[PDB]
């Protein structure tokens, strides 16, 4: 409708984005602490065990 | 020199009233838009006040 004008749309969605690169940052930092395995094969014992 | 006065007073209202005119259709658009930005949420319920009064 242009009452806001471009440039207040564009800051607004420079916002949006970084934001979704910061959650984007927090998931992968929660798919972490679930450690997948980096390729598939035959799994060795634990080191560590379940409390270390 | 009273019919002279006459007329230049109904030609100078008659362009100030053209001119409120144009001010009332500048007041409308900016009623209108308010009121777009109203219904999103963007603007609350007092620049939608004060674009009516």
């Amino acid at each position: 409708d242009q009452a806001v004008s471009k440039q207040q749309y564009a800051d607004a969605n420079a916002a949006y984005l970084q934001s979704k690169a910061a959650v984007e940052q927090a998931r992968i930092n929660l798919r972490y602490t679930k450690v997948l395995s980096p390729i598939s094969g035959r799994i060795g014992r634990s080191a560590v065990t379940e409390g270390a | 020199a009273s019919v002279a006065t006459a007329y230049l007073t109904l030609k100078a209202d008659q362009a100030q009233l053209q001119l409120t005119k144009d001010t009332l259709g500048t007041y409308q658009k900016s009623f209108d838009l308010t009121q777009r930005s109203y219904d999103v949420g963007v603007a609350s319920a007092l620049d939608l006040r004060q674009a009516q009064t």
